[PDB]
RNA sequence: AGUAGAAACAAGGGCCCUG
C-alpha cells in the first residue's frame, strides 16, 4: 500500500509496473493511471507468448512499451519494408504471417461503445480486440488462438477479482477515453463561500494561491518582527528563590461540619452471632429486632438539637411497626412525604400559556443561583485520622477473595507481603466502615433496582470476625454482624444518570453532640444501654445518593491497591540498590515521618504508617468533588518547586501569585481541601527550616 | 430442504414489497456490508455500570426461544423462574432469560458426541500453556535492569503469512461451495488446505469463531516494548512474568519453538546463493533470481518455495535484504555496513568526491556526504548514538556493556563517516593488490579499511589513536573511554560520551521499494547503499538439510540419477490436459498407449538390461488391474511406467525393480529413490529432490476439486453450455465448456484446458527485446 | 472424501439390487459408523472398507448373499456379536489392524458355521502365548489363519 | 527405541511416546518374501547410570 | 498403583532394522552412518502431540 | 426539607405502563 505502484505490484510484474511509471512520467500524467497501462502491457506480452512463423522467426513485435517516436519510427519502418500502407494513429502490435497491425482494448462496461467508437475511429484499417473483465471478447477478424484467449481471461479475471476487493474496480482506476478528467464538482455557493474567507489583504482565493504557492523565505523581515513583538510584550521571569511564596488564605466564617453519610468515630453498634443461614439484610434486621433491643428504644420529644423532630419520631416509630409486620415497607403519610421530598418538585408553565399580566401576578424573574458559602478550619478532622488508625477488636471487616496457587519464588513472595498487608489493615476502624459502606450500598441500590416508586427499609450493618487468640481457650473464633443503625429510601426513581433519591439515616451513637460539627442532625435521648449502663442517643438526619455515587462507594477496595503498590515500590527499589532481599527490615525500620507533637516532629515504621496512606485514600473516595479535584491537581507545582529546592535547582516561574489565587478559589466547605491545604502550608513552614522558596 | 422451501417462501414474500425489491435489484451484492452497519446500532458509555444496575434484575438476558423448546428447558424449575414468554424488540425471535437459566444447560441440557476439536480452535494458546509447562523456573534476585524499548514479536507462529492469504484460506476450509477462484497461494500450498480442512470437517461448529482463530494463529503480535536479555517470542509472550525494573525471576527456555534455527538456515542460503551469482560478471541478477525461483526448503512438515518466505519474513540482514530487492520486495529503511546495524534519525547530505594517496602518491578517490547527520547504532551488546558533521564524527554517546564490542562500534562508526587522517593519508601498509578487484570488482577505500581493521587488533588501536586523545577532565572521569574501552581514565579519546543503559532503539512504519546494480549493490532513491555483499562473512561449508536445489549449476548429483529425476520429471510434465496424455487415456481405459509414450523410451536405456522383461511384465500387469476398475494412485504409475517399454518375459519378481546404476524402486512403499505421503499428495520426491504434480485429475485419495483446479480455466462466456455445481465438475470431458457460479455474485464460463505458461518470462523476454 | 458421496458415485446409475461387488476404501465415516448402507443391497458378495476411521459395525444392515469382508486399518473393538446377525452366510473375513484386545472378543465368530478363513496381522491378540492353537480350539469351523492353515500350509491364491 | 507394540499406561509411565509415520514387515510367502506395512512408535525415556 | 518397567532398554516391545555387517565397518560410528543413509531414518518424524 | 454545582434533580410518558 502507501502508493498506487505499491498495490500494482501485488498481481503484476514489478517489470511492467516501472514501465508504465516511466511512461506517465514522460507524458506526466496522473499516477494513479499506472494501472490500466500496466495492464495493458502485460496482456501485450501475454500475446506474443513467443510464437513463431514458419520461417522460425519471431511473429509479433511490440511497439506499445516502446517511446513514441520511436515506436513512430519503427510503425514507418514496417509499412515501408514490407510495403504497407501508413496509418493516421499509432499501434500496440504487429504481425508478420498477415502483415497488419494489430490494436488492443479493454474495458469493464458489458456493452460495445468501447468497440463501436474504436470501429469508428479505424474502420476496418486493421485488427481490433477487445475484452471484458467478465467474460466477453468484441472484435473485427477471426478470433484469436485459443490459449491467447485463456491466458488473457484468466489474468483479467484474477486482476478484477483483486480491484473489487480493494474498491478500486470504477471508473477512476479504469476509465474509458473520455473519462479520463476527474474533478471536484466546485459549485457556485462553495465558490462564493470560499472567496468570502480569504484572509484580509487578499479578497479572492487565487490571490492567496499565487500568494502560497511562491512564497519564499525572508528571514531579515521575520527576526524583525519576532524582536519587535519580543519587546512590547516583557515577560516575567521570577526565580523563586527571590521570589518567595506566601501562604494560602483560607476563607473565614463557620466551621465546616460532617459530610459524609454515615458516622464514622461516634458510631455505636449492637452484634450478633451470624448464621449462614440467614445472610440477608430484611433478615438480621428482624433477628436483632427479637431480643428487644431495638425496641427497647423509645425517644422522646425533646430534642438536643435539629429541627423537624416531630417528623422523625413518627417516622422511627412506623419503622418499627413495618420491621414487626416483617414487612420493609412503608405507607406515603404527611410526615414521609416531607423528610421524602415526594411532591416538592417544580410544576411547568408553558409560555404559549404566558402573557405580559401572568409575571407581573407572580414575580417569575430569572432564577437567582446561590453558589455554597464558604467554611473554616475543621477541627475534628485529626481527632477522626487518628481514630480511624487504631484496631477495631475485630477483623475480616471487608471481604476478600482467596489466593491462588504457586509455584515459583515470585508468586510465594507477592502472597507473602499481600497477606502482611491485608492482616495488617483489615483491624482498623477505617475498615469497618468501608466494608459498612459497601454492604449498605449494595443493598440500597438492589433496593432502587427492584422496589422502586415504594418507601423501603434497609439497615446499616457489617459482618466480620472476632479475632484469634492463642490455641488456648474457645478455638476457631466465631464470625459477627454488626448494626450500626437503619436507612430508608425514597422512590429512587433513576430514570437517568446523576439523579438523586434521598435516603433518611438513623444511627446510634453514645457521645454528645457538638453545634459546629453535628450541625445537620437531629438528635434524641433515647435511653439506656449496657456494654455497665450507659445513656443513648440518636442521631438522624436526611442526605440522597445516585446511581455514580453508589457504583464507585461500593468499588472501596482500590485504596488497598494503591497502598500497596506505594508500599512495594519503596522496598523493591531500597533491595535493588543493595541487590538483597531488604523488605521485612523495611517495613519494620524504615522510619516515615507523620506528624508533629509539642512542636517536634513523631515518625514511625512504615508497617504502621501504611494506615496513614489508607485513610488518605478513603477520605479521597469519600468527599471527592470539584474542588478536591482542582486542589489536587494545582498543588502539584508547590511540591515540585520543593524538590527542585531540595536538589539546589534553580526553579523559576512566570507568574506564582495566580496559581495561589487559582489553588484558594477551589477550597469552599469541603472539609479535606482544607485540611489538606492547612498542612501543606505546615509543611512549607517546617521545611523553610532546610530550604528556601517560601515566605512566612 | 423444508427449510429451503420456507428460504424461498420467505424471499418471494420480501420481493412482494417495493422498497426490499428496489434495493435486492439495484447495485452489487457489496452495498450488503453498507446495509450490516445501518441496523443494529447501540453503545454505551460505562457498560460496568449499566451490568450491575441489568444484572441486578430479573430478566437482563436474552435467548432463542425455540431452542429451549427442543431443549425441553422449562420455566420455574425449583421456584426459581429462568425465562418468560416475550419478544424483545430488536430481536423479535428471541425471549427474555435470567443468567441461571445457563448453569441449568452446562448441568442437566443437551450434550454433544465430543469436544476436542477445541484444542485445534484454539491451538495457539494450548501451546502457550505447553511452552510454559516445558519451563524450569529457578532463584529470583533483586537488582536494577538495564530494559531496551525496541520493536518485536510476541506470537510464536509458523509460515507467517500476509492477510490476503488468509482471506482465501479460510473460505478454502470452511466454505468452499462460496469459494473464488483459485489463487496461486492455494495452488502452491495444497497439503496446508487439506491439513487445515480435514480437521474442522464433519463438525458441529460455530465458523465465524473459527475463521477469528485462525487469523490470530497466523499472527505475530509486533509490540514496542522495554526488552531484557535473549529475544524470542517464547520468552515475550510471558516477559511479564520473567523482570521488571528491580526484580528477575531466572528460568531456562531456550529448548522451545525451534525458531530461530530456521531464520539462521534462511540467512545462510541466502549467503550461499548470493556468493553463487556473484561468481558471474554480467548477469548475476539473472543468475540470483533463478537460483531462488529454482529452490525450495521445508517447514515442519511442508515444503514451501524460498521467494515467499523471503517476502513473508523481517529479518534485516545484508543478505535477505538483497534478495528481496531483486524479487521487488518492499522494505524497511534499515542499513547495514558490514556486521553492525544502522537507523537514520534526521539529517540529510548528498554525495562528494575526494581523494587519498595509498602509498606515496596514489590517487584514489573515495566519496563523503556534505552535510550533518545522525544515526542510532547497534552492535552486538552495544548501542551509540553520534553524528556525521562534513566527513567528521562530530559527537557520539555509548550505552554498551563490553569495552571490545564498545571498540569495534567506534571504529565502524569512524569509519562510516571517513572521520580520520588515514582517509586523508592511507597507510603504507595497504597496497594497490589490497585495493580492490579480486577479479575486477572494484572496492571503495571504506571496506578496505574494514577488512583491514578486521585483519589485525593493532589496526584498530591505531584507529583509535587517529581520533583526540585528551586528559580526562574532573567529573567527566565517569563520562570517558580510554583505549581499552574503560568507563574511565586519566585520559581518554576526543568527543565521547560513555553511560550505562542502552539507547533506546527508534521506531517508523514506513516502506520503501529500492533496486541494485550488476555488481550487487542496492540503492534508495539516492546515491546511498543500503547492502552489498562485502559486508558479510567471506564462505564458510554448511550441510543443508530439507532443502531442494534444483539447479544445474546448485547441484552435486551425477549424470545418472540427474537423468533419472529429468526422466520422471518429463513423465509427469505429460501428467497434463488434451489427449495423447495419460488421463484421458485412462479414462479410455487404453491402458496399452502408455507402453508407447516417448518418455518411457527415453528412460528405458536406463532400465537393468538383464531383467528389463521380468519387470515389464510386472509392471503392465499393475497398470491394468488399476485401470480396468478405476481405483488407482497416481503415485505408483508414474514410478512403474518406465519399465513396461519393453516385451514380457518369465521368471522370478523378487519385489525391487532396479536401474542400470544400482538404484531401485519398489512398488508400494517409499524409499530414498522415489518418496511420498498421503498428506502432501502434490509432491514426488525422488532423490530428495521435489517435483510438484499438477492438479489436473484426483485420485481415491484425492478428496475434493482442489486437484482439479490446474486442469481448469476460463474461457469466452457461452450462455448454451449448462450450469452446474463443484462436485459434478469432475464428469466432464477434457476440452469442454460449462457455466458455473464462483464466489458471491459472479457466473463465469470454464474449459478443461490448462495453460502451463506464465507470465514472467513472457515479458522480461518480450521487454529484452525492446532495448535494442 | 465421505462413504455418501464414494457410494453414489460407484453407483453409475445402478440400482442397489443388481451389484455382486463393493469398496469403499480411502474414505471417511463420521464417528466411525456406516452411512448410506441399507437392505437394498441383496445380491452383493463382497465388500471391502479399508482407513475409514470406523470404530463399530452396528448400523451395518442385513446382507445374506455377502461372503467376505474387508475392515482393515481400523479401529473396530468389541462389535463381532452383530456380524452373525446380519451376515451369517459369511466365509472370508478381515480385521488386521484393528483394536483387539482378548480371545473373548472372538468367541462370538463361533456361530459363523460358514466361516473358512481368517485374517489377523499387527493385532494385541497375536501377541500371546499358544494363540494359533487356542483359537482353532475355540473356532474349529475356521481352516485357514492369517493366510497359514494348521502346519503352516500357504493357502492358495483364489 | 523403536517400536510397532502401543503402550499400556501403567508398564510404560515413565516413558514418553510419538507415532512416526510407518515402517515394513516382511515375511515368507511360498518361495518368496513379502512386505505388510504396519505402524511405528517411538519410545522417548531419560535415566541415569554410573561406572 | 503397579510397578512400571524399569530396565534401561526394551525386550518385547522392541523392534530394531537391519542391514549386512560389513568388516571394515564394524563400529557404531559407521554402523549409524551406514543405516542412515538410506533413508529410513529420516522417515522418522513424530508428529507434535504424544 | 435535601443533594450538588458553578446546572440539574426532587419521576416520566400515554386510570395503565417504564428505567
Amino acid at each position: 500500500s502507501k502508493t498506487f505502484a505499491e498495490i500494482a505490484e501485488a498481481f503484476l510484474e514489478p517489470e511492467a509496473v516501472r514501465i508504465a511509471k516511466e511512461a506517465v512520467e514522460e507524458y506526466g500524467d496522473h499516477e494513479r493511471k499506472i494501472i490500466q497501462i500496466g495492464i495493458h502491457f502485460q496482456v501485450c506480452c501475454m500475446f506474443c507468448d513467443e510464437y513463431l512463423s514458419t520461417n522460425g522467426s519471431d511473429r509479433f513485435v511490440l511497439i506499445e512499451g516502446r517511446k513514441r517516436g520511436t515506436a513512430v519510427s519503427l510503425q514507418n519502418e514496417l509499412c515501408k519494408s514490407y510495403d504497407l500502407e501508413p496509418l493516421p494513429f499509432l499501434c500496440d502490435i504487429f504481425d508478420r504471417e498477415e502483415k497488419q497491425f494489430v490494436e488492443i482494448g479493454i474495458t469493464r462496461k458489458a456493452d460495445d461503445s468501447y468497440f463501436q467508437s474504436k470501429f469508428g475511429k479505424l474502420g476496418n484499417s486493421c485488427k481490433i480486440f477487445v475484452f471484458s473483465y467478465d467474460g466477453r471478447l468484441d472484435k473485427n477478424c477471426e478470433g484469436p488462438m485459443e490459449e491467447q484467449k485463456l491466458r488473457i481471461f484468466s489474468f483479467l479475471a484474477t486482476a478484477a477479482d483483486f480491484l473489487r476487493k480493494e474498491n478500486m474496480f470504477n471508473e477512476i482506476f479504469l476509465p474509458d477515453n473520455e473519462e479520463t478528467i476527474i474533478e471536484m464538482k466546485k459549485g457556485k455557493t462553495f465558490l462564493e463561500l470560499r472567496d468570502e474567507s480569504v484572509p484580509l489583504p487578499f479578497q479572492t482565493y487565487e490571490q492567496m494561491k499565487d500568494y502560497c504557492e511562491k512564497f519564499k523565505g525572508n528571514p531579515r523581515e521575520l527576526a524583525s518582527k519576532v524582536s519587535q513583538m519580543q519587546s512590547n510584550i516583557k515577560l516575567p521571569i521570577k526565580h523563586y528563590e527571590q521570589n518567595k511564596f506566601r501562604q494560602i488564605r483560607l476563607p473565614k466564617g463557620p466551621m465546616a461540619p460532617y459530610t459524609h453519610k454515615f458516622l464514622m468515630e461516634e458510631a455505636w453498634m449492637f452484634t450478633k452471632i451470624s448464621d449462614p443461614e440467614r445472610s440477608r439484610a430484611g433478615e438480621i434486621l428482624i433477628d436483632f429486632f427479637k431480643k428487644g433491643n431495638l425496641s427497647a428504644i423509645r425517644p422522646k420529644d425533646k430534642p438536643l438539637q435539629g429541627k423537624y423532630p416531630i417528623h422523625y419520631k413518627n417516622l422511627w416509630n412506623q419503622i418499627k411497626a413495618a420491621i414487626a409486620d416483617r414487612t420493609m415497607v412503608i405507607n406515603e403519610n404527611d410526615h414521609s412525604e416531607f423528610l421524602g421530598g415526594i411532591g416538592r418538585a417544580s410544576k411547568k408553565i408553558p409560555e404559549i400559556s404566558l402573557t405580559q399580566d401572568v409575571i407581573t401576578t407572580e414575580g417569575l424573574k430569572q432564577s437567582e443561583n446561590k453558589l455554597p458559602e464558604p467554611r473554616s478550619f475543621p477541627r475534628w478532622f485529626n481527632a477522626e485520622w487518628m481514630w480511624a488508625i487504631k484496631d477495631s477488636d475485630l477483623t475480616g471487616w471487608v471481604p476478600m477473595a482467596e489466593y491462588p496457587p504457586a509455584d515459583n519464588e515470585l508468586e510465594d513472595y507477592a502472597e507473602h507481603l499481600n497477606k502482611t498487608m491485608e492482616g495488617v489493615l483489615q483491624g482498623t476502624n477505617c475498615a469497618r466502615e468501608m466494608g459498612k459502606c459497601i454492604l449498605t450500598v449494595g443493598a440500597l441500590m438492589t433496593e432502587c433496582r427492584l422496589f422502586p416508586g415504594k418507601i423501603k427499609v434497609v439497615p446499616i450493618y457489617a459482618r466480620s470476625k472476632e479475632r484469634k487468640s492463642m490455641q488456648e481457650g474457645l478455638p476457631v473464633p466465631s464470625e459477627m454482624d454488626c448494626l450500626f443503625g437503619i436507612c430508608v429510601k425514597s422512590k429512587s426513581h433513576l430514570n437517568k444518570d446523576d439523579g438523586m433519591y434521598t435516603i433518611i439515616t438513623f444511627e446510634f451513637s453514645i457521645r454528645e453532640p457538638n453545634l459546629e460539627k453535628h450541625q445537620k442532625y437531629t438528635v434524641f435521648e433515647a435511653g439506656h444501654t449496657t456494654v455497665r449502663e450507659v445513656p443513648l442517643y440518636l442521631y438522624c438526619r436526611t442526605t440522597a445518593l445516585s446511581k455514580i455515587k453508589n457504583d464507585w462507594l461500593s468499588k472501596a477496595r482500590r485504596c488497598f491497591i494503591t497502598t500497596m503498590d506505594t508500599v512495594e515500590t519503596i522496598c523493591l527499589r531500597e533491595s535493588a540498590k543493595a541487590e538483597e532481599n531488604l523488605v521485612e527490615k523495611t517495613l519494620n525500620e524504615k522510619q516515615m515521618w507523620i506528624g508533629k507533637k509539642n512542636g517536634e516532629l513523631i515518625a514511625q515504621p512504615l508497617r504502621e504508617a501504611l494506615r496513614v496512606q489508607l485513610v488518605q485514600q478513603f477520605y479521597f473516595c469519600i468527599y471527592n468533588d470539584s474542588q478536591l479535584e482542582g486542589f489536587c491537581n494545582e498543588q502539584k507545582k508547590i511540591l515540585m518547586a520543593l524538590e527542585g529546592d531540595k536538589k539546589n535547582k534553580s526553579s523559576f516561574g512566570f507568574n506564582p501569585e495566580g496559581l495561589l489565587e487559582k489553588i484558594e478559589e477551589c477550597l469552599i466547605n469541603n472539609p479535606m481541601c482544607l485540611f489538606m491545604a492547612q498542612r501543606l502550608n505546615e509543611l512549607v513552614i517546617e521545611a523553610s527550616k532546610r530550604g528556601a522558596k517560601f515566605f512566612k | 430442504m423444508s427449510l429451503l422451501l420456507t428460504i424461498a417462501k420467505e424471499y418471494k414474500r420480501l420481493c412482494q414489497d417495493a422498497k426490499a425489491a428496489q434495493m435486492m435489484t439495484v447495485g452489487t451484492v457489496s452495498n450488503y456490508t453498507t446495509f450490516k452497519k445501518w441496523t443494529t446500532s447501540r453503545k454505551e458509555k460505562n457498560p460496568s455500570l449499566r451490568m450491575r444496575w441489568a444484572m441486578s434484575s430479573k430478566f437482563p438476558i436474552i435467548a432463542n426461544k425455540r431452542m429451549l423448546e427442543e431443549a425441553q428447558i422449562p420455566k420455574e424449575h425449583n421456584n426459581v423462574a429462568l425465562w418468560e414468554d416475550t419478544e424483545d424488540v430488536s430481536k423479535r425471535d428471541h425471549v427474555l432469560a435470567s443468567a441461571s437459566c445457563i448453569n441449568y444447560w452446562n448441568f442437566c441440557g443437551p450434550c454433544v458426541n465430543n469436544s476436542e476439536v477445541i484444542k485445534e480452535v484454539y491451538k495457539s494458546r494450548f501451546g502457550r500453556l505447553e511452552r510454559r509447562k516445558e519451563i524450569m523456573w529457578k532463584e529470583l534476585r533483586f537488582t536494577l535492569v538495564d530494559r531496551q524499548r525496541r520493536r518485536v514479536d510476541t506470537q510464536p507462529v509458523e509460515q507467517r503469512l500476509r492477510t490476503g492469504e488468509i482471506k482465501d484460506l479460510q473460505m478454502w476450509t470452511l466454505f468452499e461451495d462460496e469459494a473464488p477462484l483459485a489463487s496461486k497461494f492455494i495452488l502452491d500450498n495444497y497439503g496446508l488446505v487439506k491439513e487445515m480442512r480435514s480437521k474442522f470437517a464433519n463438525k458441529p461448529l460455530n465458523k465465524e469463531v473459527v475463521a477469528h482463530m485462525l487469523e490470530k494463529q497466523f499472527n505475530p503480535e509486533s509490540r514496542f516494548l522495554p526488552v531484557f536479555g535473549a529475544i524470542r517470542p517464547e520468552r515475550m509472550e510471558l516477559i511479564h512474568a520473567l523482570g521488571g525494573e528491580t526484580w528477575i525471576q531466572e528460568a531456562n527456555t531456550a529448548g522451545i519453538s525451534n525458531v530461530d534455527q530456521r531464520k539462521n538456515d534462511i540467512r545462510a542460503v541466502c549467503r550461499k546463493v548470493c556468493l553463487a551469482a556473484n561468481a558471474s560478471i554480467m548477469n548475476a541478477k539473472s543468475k540470483l533470481v533463478e537460483y531462488i525461483k529454482s529452490t525450495s526448503m521445508r517447514i515442519g512438515e511442508t515444503e514451501r518455495k524460498l521467494e515467499e518466505l523471503i517476502l513473508e519474513t523481517d529479518d534485516v540482514s545484508p543478505e535477505v535484504t538483497l534478495c528481496k530487492s531483486a524479487l521487488g520486495g518492499q522494505l524497511g529503511k534499515t542499513l547495514s555496513f558490514g556486521p553492525m546495524l544502522l537507523k537514520k534519525i534526521s539529517g540529510s547530505g548528498v554525495k562528494v568526491k575526494d581523494t587519498v594517496y595509498i602509498q606515496g602518491v596514489r590517487a584514489v578517490q573515495f566519496e563523503y556526504w556534505s552535510e550533518q547527520e545522525e544515526f542510532y547504532g547497534e552492535y552486538k551488546s552495544a548501542t551509540a548514538l553520534f553524528s556525521r558533521k562534513e566527513r567528521s564524527l562530530e559527537w557520539i554517546t555509548i550505552g554498551g556493556g563490553i569495552n571490545e564490542d564498545r571498540k569495534r562500534l567506534l571504529a565502524m562508526c569512524m569509519i562510516f563517516c571517513r572521520d580520520g587522517d588515514y582517509f586523508k593519508d592511507a597507510p603504507a601498509t595497504i597496497t594497490m593488490a589490497d585495493l580492490s578487484t579480486k577479479l575486477g570488482r572494484e572496492i571503495p577505500y571504506q571496506y578496505v579499511m574494514m577488512n583491514w581493521i578486521q585483519k589485525s587488533e593493532d589496526n584498530l588501536e591505531a584507529l583509535l589513536y587517529s581520533r583526540g586523545i585528551v586528559e580526562t577532565n574532573p567529573g567527566k572521569m565517569g563520562s570517558s573511554m580510554g583505549i581499552d574501552g574503560s568507563k574511565r581514565a586519566i585520559k581518554s579519546l576526543r568527543a565521547v560520551t560513555i553511560q550505562s543503559g542502552k539507547i533506546d532503539m527508534p521506531e517508523s512504519k514506513e516502506k520503501i521499494h529500492l533496486e541494485l546494480s550488476d555488481n550487487l549493490e542496492a540503492f534508495d532513491s539516492s546515491g546511498r547503499i543500503v547492502a552489498t555483499i562485502l559486508d558479510l562473512p567471506s564462505d564458510k561449508k554448511v550441510t543443508f538439510q530439507d532443502v531442494s536445489f534444483q539447479h544445474p549449476d546448485l547441484a552435486v548429483l551425477r549424470d545418472e540419477k540427474t537423468a533419472i529425476t529429468k526422466g520422471y520429471e518429463a513423465l509427469i510434465k505429460r501428467l497434463g490436459t488434451g489427449d495423447n496424455d495419460i488421463p484421458s487415456l485412462i479414462a479410455k481405459k487404453d491402458y496399452l498407449s502408455l507402453y508407447n509414450l516417448p518418455e518411457v523410451k527415453l528412460m528405458a536405456p536406463l532400465i537393468r538390461p538383464n531383467r528389463k522383461g521380468v519387470y515389464s511384465r510386472v509392471a503392465r500387469k499393475l497398470v491394468s488391474t488399476q485401470v480396468t476398475t478405476g481405483h488407482y494412485s497416481l503415485h505408483e504409475l508414474i514410478k512403474v511406467l518406465p519399465f513396461t517399454y519393453f516385451a514380457p518375459k518369465q521368471g522370478m519378481f523378487e519385489g525391487r525393480l532396479f536401474f542400470s546404476n544400482d538404484s531401485f524402486v519398489e512398488p508400494g512403499v517409499n524409499n530414498n529413490v522415489f518418496s511420498w505421503s498421503k498428506a502432501d499428495s502434490s509432491k514426488i520426491y525422488c532423490h530428495g529432490i521435489a517435483i510438484r504434480v499438477p492438479l489436473v485429475v484426483g485420485d481415491e485419495h484425492m478428496d475434493t476439486s482442489l486437484a482439479l483446479l490446474e486442469g481448469f480455466s476460463v474461457c469466452e462466456n457461452d450462455p448454451r453450455a449448462p450450469m452446474v455445481t463443484r462436485q459434478d465438475l469432475i464428469d466432464v470431458g477434457f476440452g469442454q465448456k460449462v457455466r458455473l457460479f464462483v464466489g458471491q455474485g459472479s457466473v463465469r464460463t470454464f474449459k478443461r484446458t490448462a495453460s502451463q505458461r506464465a507470465a514472467s518470462s513472457d515479458v522480461n523476454k518480450n521487454v529484452k527485446k525492446i532495448k535494442m | 472424501m465421505d462413504m455418501k458421496k464414494r457410494i453414489h458415485l460407484e453407483l453409475r446409475n445402478r440400482t442397489p439390487s443388481d451389484v455382486k461387488e463393493l469398496v469403499l476404501d480411502n474414505c471417511r465415516s463420521y464417528e466411525g459408523k456406516i452411512e448410506g448402507l441399507t437392505d437394498e443391497f441383496e445380491e452383493l458378495e463382497f465388500l471391502s472398507t479399508i482407513n475409514v476411521g470406523l470404530a463399530s459395525v452396528a448400523n451395518l444392515p442385513k446382507l445374506n448373499k455377502l461372503k467376505k469382508l474387508e475392515l482393515s486399518d481400523n479401529r473396530v473393538s468389541g462389535g463381532l456379536e452383530v456380524l452373525a446377525e446380519k451376515c451369517p452366510n459369511l466365509t472370508h473375513l478381515n480385521l488386521s489392524g484393528n483394536k483387539i484386545k482378548d480371545l473373548g472378543t472372538i468367541e462370538p465368530l463361533k456361530k459363523l458355521e460358514n466361516l473358512k478363513s481368517l485374517d489377523l496381522f499387527n493385532c494385541e491378540v497375536t501377541n500371546l502365548n499358544d494363540y494359533r492353537e487356542n483359537v482353532f480350539k475355540l473356532l474349529p469351523q475356521l481352516t485357514y489363519l492369517d493366510g497359514y492353515d494348521r502346519d503352516d500350509k500357504e493357502a492358495p491364491d483364489s | 527405541e523403536f517400536s510397532i507394540r502401543e503402550p499400556n499406561l501403567e508398564k510404560h509411565q515413565k516413558y514418553t511416546v510419538f507415532e512416526a509415520g510407518h515402517t515394513t514387515v516382511r515375511m515368507k510367502k511360498g518361495e518368496s518374501v513379502i512386505g505388510r506395512e504396519v505402524p511405528l512408535y517411538l519410545y522417548c525415556r531419560t535415566t541415569a547410570l554410573s561406572k
